[PDB]
RNA sequence: CCGAGGGUAGGGCCCGUGACUGGGGCGAAGUCGUAACAAGGUAGCUGUACCGGAAGGUGCGGCUGGAU
RNA sequence: UGGGAGAGGGUGGUGGAAUUCCCGGAGUAGCGGUGAAAUGCGCAGAUACCGGGAGGAACGCCGAUGGCGAAGGCAGCCACCUGGUCCACCCGUGACGCUGAGGCGCGAAAGCGUGGGGAGCAAACCGGAUUAGAUACCCGGGUAGUCCACGCCCUAAACGAUGCGCGCUAGGUCUCUGGGUCUCCUGGGGGCCGAAGCUAACGCGUUAAGCGCGCCGCCUGGGGAGUACGGCCGCAAGGC
RNA sequence: AGCGCCGGCCAACUCCGUGCCAGCAGCCGCGGUAAUACGGAGGGCGCGAGCGUUACCCGGAUUCACUGGGCGUAAAGGGC
RNA sequence: GCUAGUUGGUGGGGUAAUGGCCCACCAAGGCGACGACGGGUAGCCGGUCUGAGAGGAUGGCCGGCCACAGGGGCACUGAG
RNA sequence: CCUAAGGUAGCGAAAUUCCUUGUCGGGUAAGUUCCGACCUGCACGAAAAGCGUAACGACCGGAGCGCUGUCUCGGCGAGGG
RNA sequence: CCCUCGCCAAGGAACUCUGCAAGUUGGCCCCGUAACUUCGGGAGAAGGGGUGCUCCCUGGGGUGAUGAGCCCCGGGGAGCCGCAGUGAACAGGCUCUGGCGACUGUUUACCAAAAACACAGCUCUCUGCGAACUCGUAAGAGGAGGUAUAGGGAGCGACGCU
RNA sequence: GAGCUAGCCCUGGCCAGGGUGAAGCUGGGGUGAGACCCAGUGGAGGCCCGAACCGGUGGGGGAUGCAAACCCCUCGGAUGA
């Protein structure tokens, strides 16, 4: 699994102030983090459906995050696709 | 995976090729080859003794490492796996820290750069060799001498493995490829793993010209012929067999078993293949 | 030059019709059985599959919209 | 950020019971099967009993009116990888939300392709019965298939015959799983019985089929017909 | 002065003839020897240089529902 | 799914006049689930008919506009 | 009644059909051939495989357009004899 | 009279077992192209336009050097002549529809090239290896320096549904 | 007797020119990642056209021949069994 330490980083990296959790940069990074993990499981356990459900789910909810973010803010959207390389 | 054609030609919608995707050294080891006499299936009186043989691309012998027992405890790196026109497995290319090269028949799973074994302490893994009375009973093995010191002789083409399921005295049991079950003496070498290259049987040759690449030449019906070249030669038109069905010789040929009865290895043949 | 249209050739859509053929509706004064409705006399229905003169049957899985 | 329950999913291993077949032993006149029989098996030694072995498939008790999942569904045990979800803290974001024509994915069983595997079961099929007949039901056999991998099919009484989300409108009792000041209270789930109210009735009733808003899908007499034609999908069967 | 109608819907009833025939008919339905339902007749009702039939439009049809319907079991929730 | 005078541009031709209305050249555009393209049907309106209304149906006569003049093409004359 | 069991799907006047130029339909002015059908299959039928099948064929049928000394129907000319 | 060859009015397959034979078509560039399909094809489908020479303007490449010369691939405009411009020579007639065989291949040297044989592919069967099998009295060979995903024999003959 | 012919074995040689344009690869698009689509590049094949070469389809001629199997026209294959 993610390991606390790896979510903290992570969580310490993206935050825009030091005890920030949960802004949005900070929720579409940990996604982020899932979603390539996940994807990673998969691409070995393709008959994993019902994961594959939740990551479907987890790709929608870094999208809305994203479109939010984009509509408030482009400069901060367009920084954080290109920190987490991300468009498509 | 078996390589597929689009269908550009009317054969190449059928042909199928292996991958060779095992395969990292594309040239023989020279001192390791030696010329294939070909014979076209005539023996020394120049007589066909095996009917519709010649023609094929030229081939080298590649000397493969059928004893191995032959260097027991010295280690091997596997250096490369290459293609053997011989057979239809691959074959493996080991450096011997001796300083010494062989091949050996390449086992399903064989990783370059890897190391093998032979001998009664060598490691139950994939590609090492052992007496069969060291070996694990449930192990599925391949390359296995019939007889001690007289060279493998058992599951060595592409895909097949013999299990080992019991033990008996001096002797161990194996289930061979054909289902036979067969006693087979414990101090006898076999390598632990399957024969590669299992998608052989996959191949579709695609069309008449392949098989004439493999010295396969087109073979005859005893149908399409008369009666004095074969059993089911003539009548006019076409004719059903007429009488059981024979070889050109008049031995029939639906069922008629051929094995010699009084055999001494009867003894050591618990049951007979299966289907 | 363009040009009504004419001519040559190849396409698309639609209507009519056709040896023969597939079922459908109806009629009813028939033949064969009795599948469903009662536990309907093998609970029924079901998607699928194989099979049978016919309703149908059986297998697999599902539903109760099943009597006791 | 702390925690929780669970047959949720994928992979790899792995345990015992039973059935079948084979080998060894011991033993003999029947066994099996039905409403009753017969076919069948059995002195070429069956059944029943002991020991050995082989192989596939399903996991008894626990087990529940239980649990998990969006649904299809999911059950021996172990590890790894992985989804959903609930609780407590009230720490962060600052309406970032709901639904969703198309599209994409998943989708019991049967079925299909290529390759495995095959103990038990069992369409088709053979035979015995039953019977007026018996292409059935019951009995003896039996091949696909049922099992694995990979790719297809895309249906269903795929049902709660009940689309999703939100807010509002008495309670009683049983239960699963949390957190409490652990008598008792507070969440999230599963049943029952009911207030108001609904409703053609039957029944529904904080798990609404009540009172309301949002969005989607669907209906408009029975048959003909889920048929025809066309189109799109499919290897086919066939699907929309 | 004519024309339709007189079972119910729908206002207007008896006799003969016929006997599942001949026939009526918009729907439901009448006729098989006592038919207010067929045909004639008497009588009655309705309109009147008109009356009735056929065709078609809207209405009744809140039966496409905006006004103003619905989907557990009636047709109707998409398999998720 | 449709489009090559197609969509825009520059220059010119033409007209009473704008305009790809016509041409030459240049650019690669224009349109479409808010339904292009295609098929079918219809001249449109004032009105008319019905209907409580909302709606439905309709466009005969009269008035307004359009289109056509055996089926097509064409220009001449002319304010037209 | 008989049999070891009585030909399934598909196909069928067929490279198989005797009667036969079967019958009906199509094409032609006219069609013993050809195509489509029907089915009383003399005497199809499932690996001496059954039924189909895009592409292929100096294979074997049938039709049309194009064009011609093939023909109506022959004439002239050339060169080698 | 025969052979090989050229032309032919009107007709145009009426010839004949049969368009046999001979015509027609014919290269290249451009436009354009159906059923059906295994999505490759069918396809050169079909059908059609262009094709010489002269002058003028102009684009790109090779070799040079970046330029000249030389050589290569074009584009646009205006003309000239003839019956006719791949002007001679070499150079597909096409379509529709059935049978058979899937297909490229092979064959009766010298009367049959096919529907025959072969063929990928499908199935049955034998074979545990000093294999089965074949040749040989034998030795020895083939099989195979292969080992059941292999080797022998037999039928069937891509593929689809069986 | 395999200097003909048939098969095989060893070793060499030959196959003008033109066309079609598989996989792959690169780039663009697409998606969560993908599948996949487009372009360019590429140069596959018992692929196409056609000499050499190998054949021998149909016709005509030849028929005490040029020839005990030839000639003319036509036609099949021509990187492959
Ligand atoms: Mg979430
Ligand atoms: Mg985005
Ligand atoms: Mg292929
Ligand atoms: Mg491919
Ligand atoms: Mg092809
Ligand atoms: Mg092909
Ligand atoms: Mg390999
Ligand atoms: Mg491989
Ligand atoms: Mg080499
Ligand atoms: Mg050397
Ligand atoms: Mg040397
Ligand atoms: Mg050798
Ligand atoms: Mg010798
Ligand atoms: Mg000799
Ligand atoms: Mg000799
Ligand atoms: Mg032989
Ligand atoms: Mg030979
Ligand atoms: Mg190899
Ligand atoms: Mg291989
Ligand atoms: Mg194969
Ligand atoms: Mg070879
Ligand atoms: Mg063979
Ligand atoms: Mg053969
Ligand atoms: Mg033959
Ligand atoms: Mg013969
Ligand atoms: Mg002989
Ligand atoms: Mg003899
Ligand atoms: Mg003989
Ligand atoms: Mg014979
Ligand atoms: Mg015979
Ligand atoms: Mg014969
Ligand atoms: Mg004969
Ligand atoms: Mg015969
Ligand atoms: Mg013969
Ligand atoms: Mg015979
Ligand atoms: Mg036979
Ligand atoms: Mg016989
Ligand atoms: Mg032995
Ligand atoms: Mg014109
Ligand atoms: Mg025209
Ligand atoms: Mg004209
Ligand atoms: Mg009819
Ligand atoms: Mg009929
Ligand atoms: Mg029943
Ligand atoms: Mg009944
Ligand atoms: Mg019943
Ligand atoms: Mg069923
Ligand atoms: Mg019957
Ligand atoms: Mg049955
Ligand atoms: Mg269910
Ligand atoms: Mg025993
Ligand atoms: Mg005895
Ligand atoms: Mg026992
Ligand atoms: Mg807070
Ligand atoms: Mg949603
Ligand atoms: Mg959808
Ligand atoms: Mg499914
Ligand atoms: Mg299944
Ligand atoms: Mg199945
Ligand atoms: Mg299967
Ligand atoms: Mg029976
Ligand atoms: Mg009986
Ligand atoms: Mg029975
Ligand atoms: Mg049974
Ligand atoms: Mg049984
Ligand atoms: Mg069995
Ligand atoms: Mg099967
Ligand atoms: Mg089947
Ligand atoms: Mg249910
Ligand atoms: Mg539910
Ligand atoms: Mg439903
Ligand atoms: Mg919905
Ligand atoms: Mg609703
Ligand atoms: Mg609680
Ligand atoms: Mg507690
Ligand atoms: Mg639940
Ligand atoms: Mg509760
Ligand atoms: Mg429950
Ligand atoms: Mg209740
Ligand atoms: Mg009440
Ligand atoms: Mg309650
Ligand atoms: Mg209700
Ligand atoms: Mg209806
Ligand atoms: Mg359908
Ligand atoms: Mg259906
Ligand atoms: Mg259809
Ligand atoms: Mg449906
Ligand atoms: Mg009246
Ligand atoms: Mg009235
Ligand atoms: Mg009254
Ligand atoms: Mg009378
Ligand atoms: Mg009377
Ligand atoms: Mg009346
Ligand atoms: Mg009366
Ligand atoms: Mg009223
Ligand atoms: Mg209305
Ligand atoms: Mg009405
Ligand atoms: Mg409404
Ligand atoms: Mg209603
Ligand atoms: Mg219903
Ligand atoms: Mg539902
Ligand atoms: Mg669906
Ligand atoms: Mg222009
Ligand atoms: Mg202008
Ligand atoms: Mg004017
Ligand atoms: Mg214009
Ligand atoms: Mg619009
Ligand atoms: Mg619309
Ligand atoms: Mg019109
Ligand atoms: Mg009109
Ligand atoms: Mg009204
Ligand atoms: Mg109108
Ligand atoms: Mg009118
Ligand atoms: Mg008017
Ligand atoms: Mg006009
Ligand atoms: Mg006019
Ligand atoms: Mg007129
Ligand atoms: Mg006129
Ligand atoms: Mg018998
Ligand atoms: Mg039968
Ligand atoms: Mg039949
Ligand atoms: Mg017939
Ligand atoms: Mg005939
Ligand atoms: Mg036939
Ligand atoms: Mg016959
Ligand atoms: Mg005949
Ligand atoms: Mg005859
Ligand atoms: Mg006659
Ligand atoms: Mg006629
Ligand atoms: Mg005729
Ligand atoms: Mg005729
Ligand atoms: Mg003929
Ligand atoms: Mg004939
Ligand atoms: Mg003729
Ligand atoms: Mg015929
Ligand atoms: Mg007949
Ligand atoms: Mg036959
Ligand atoms: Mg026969
Ligand atoms: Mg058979
Ligand atoms: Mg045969
Ligand atoms: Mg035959
Ligand atoms: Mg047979
Ligand atoms: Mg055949
Ligand atoms: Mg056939
Ligand atoms: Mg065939
Ligand atoms: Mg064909
Ligand atoms: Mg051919
Ligand atoms: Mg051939
Ligand atoms: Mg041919
Ligand atoms: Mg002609
Ligand atoms: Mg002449
Ligand atoms: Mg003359
Ligand atoms: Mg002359
Ligand atoms: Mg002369
Ligand atoms: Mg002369
Ligand atoms: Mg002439
Ligand atoms: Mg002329
Ligand atoms: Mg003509
Ligand atoms: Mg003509
Ligand atoms: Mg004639
Ligand atoms: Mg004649
Ligand atoms: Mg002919
Ligand atoms: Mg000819
Ligand atoms: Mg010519
Ligand atoms: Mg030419
Ligand atoms: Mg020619
Ligand atoms: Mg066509
Ligand atoms: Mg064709
Ligand atoms: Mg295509
Ligand atoms: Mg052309
Ligand atoms: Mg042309
Ligand atoms: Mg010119
Ligand atoms: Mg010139
Ligand atoms: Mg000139
Ligand atoms: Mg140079
Ligand atoms: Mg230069
Ligand atoms: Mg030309
Ligand atoms: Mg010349
Ligand atoms: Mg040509
Ligand atoms: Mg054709
Ligand atoms: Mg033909
Ligand atoms: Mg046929
Ligand atoms: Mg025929
Ligand atoms: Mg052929
Ligand atoms: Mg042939
Ligand atoms: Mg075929
Ligand atoms: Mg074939
Ligand atoms: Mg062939
Ligand atoms: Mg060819
Ligand atoms: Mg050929
Ligand atoms: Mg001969
Ligand atoms: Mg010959
Ligand atoms: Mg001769
Ligand atoms: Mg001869
Ligand atoms: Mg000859
Ligand atoms: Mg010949
Ligand atoms: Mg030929
Ligand atoms: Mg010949
Ligand atoms: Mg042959
Ligand atoms: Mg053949
Ligand atoms: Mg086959
Ligand atoms: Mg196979
Ligand atoms: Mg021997
Ligand atoms: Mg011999
Ligand atoms: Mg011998
Ligand atoms: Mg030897
Ligand atoms: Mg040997
Ligand atoms: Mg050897
Ligand atoms: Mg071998
Ligand atoms: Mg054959
Ligand atoms: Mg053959
Ligand atoms: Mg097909
Ligand atoms: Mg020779
Ligand atoms: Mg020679
Ligand atoms: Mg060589
Ligand atoms: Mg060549
Ligand atoms: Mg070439
Ligand atoms: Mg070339
Ligand atoms: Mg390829
Ligand atoms: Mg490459
Ligand atoms: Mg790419
Ligand atoms: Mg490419
Ligand atoms: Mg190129
Ligand atoms: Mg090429
Ligand atoms: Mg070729
Ligand atoms: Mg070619
Ligand atoms: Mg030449
Ligand atoms: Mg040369
Ligand atoms: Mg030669
Ligand atoms: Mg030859
Ligand atoms: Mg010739
Ligand atoms: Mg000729
Ligand atoms: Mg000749
Ligand atoms: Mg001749
Ligand atoms: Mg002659
Ligand atoms: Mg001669
Ligand atoms: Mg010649
Ligand atoms: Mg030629
Ligand atoms: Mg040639
Ligand atoms: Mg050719
Ligand atoms: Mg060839
Ligand atoms: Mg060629
Ligand atoms: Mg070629
Ligand atoms: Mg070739
Ligand atoms: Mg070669």
């Amino acid at each position: 699994p993610i390991t606390k330490e790896e979510k903290q980083k992570v969580i310490q990296e993206f935050a825009r102030f030091p005890g920030d959790t949960g802004s949005t940069e900070v929720q579409v990074a940990l996604l982020t983090l899932r979603i390539n993990r996940l994807s990673e499981h998969l691409k070995v356990h393709k008959k994993d459906h019902h994961s594959h459900r939740g990551l479907l789910m987890m790709v929608g909810q870094r999208r809305r995050l994203l479109r939010y973010l984009q509509r408030e803010d482009p400069e901060r959207y367009r920084a954080l696709i290109e920190k987490l390389g991300i468009r498509g | 995976a078996v390589k597929k054609f689009k269908p550009y030609t009317p054969s190449r919608r059928f042909m199928t090729v292996a991958d060779f995707s095992e395969i990292t050294k594309t040239e023989p080891e020279k001192s390791l080859v030696k010329p294939l006499k070909k014979t076209g299936g005539r023996n020394n009186q120049g007589r066909i003794t095996v009917r519709f043989r010649g023609g094929g691309h030229k081939r080298l012998y590649r000397i493969i490492d059928f004893k191995r027992w032959d260097k027991v405890g010295i280690p091997a790196k596997v250096a490369a796996i290459e293609y053997d026109p011989n057979r239809s497995a691959r074959i493996a290319l080991l450096h011997y820290v001796d300083g010494e090269k062989r091949y050996i028949i390449a086992p399903d799973g064989l990783q370059v750069g890897q190391q093998v074994v032979a001998g009664p302490d060598a490691p139950i893994q994939v590609g090492n060799a052992l007496p069969l009375r060291f070996i694990p009973v449930g192990t599925v093995v391949h390359a296995v001498e019939l007889e001690p010191k007289k060279g493998a002789k058992l599951a060595r083409a592409a895909g097949t493995s013999a299990q080992i399921q019991g033990r008996e005295g001096d002797y161990v049991i194996l289930r061979l490829p054909s289902g036979e079950l067969r006693k087979v003496h414990g101090e006898c070498y076999a390598t632990v793993g399957a024969v590669g290259n299992a998608d052989h049987k996959n191949i579709v040759l695609g069309k008449a010209g392949r098989s004439r690449w493999l010295g396969r030449r087109p073979h005859v019906r005893g149908a399409a012929m008369n009666p004095v070249d074969h059993p089911h030669g003539g009548g006019e038109g076409r004719a059903p067999r007429g009488r059981p069905p024979a070889s050109p010789w008049g031995w029939q040929t639906k069922g008629l078993k051929t094995r010699k009865r009084r055999k001494p290895s009867s003894r050591f043949i618990i049951a007979r293949r299966k289907k």
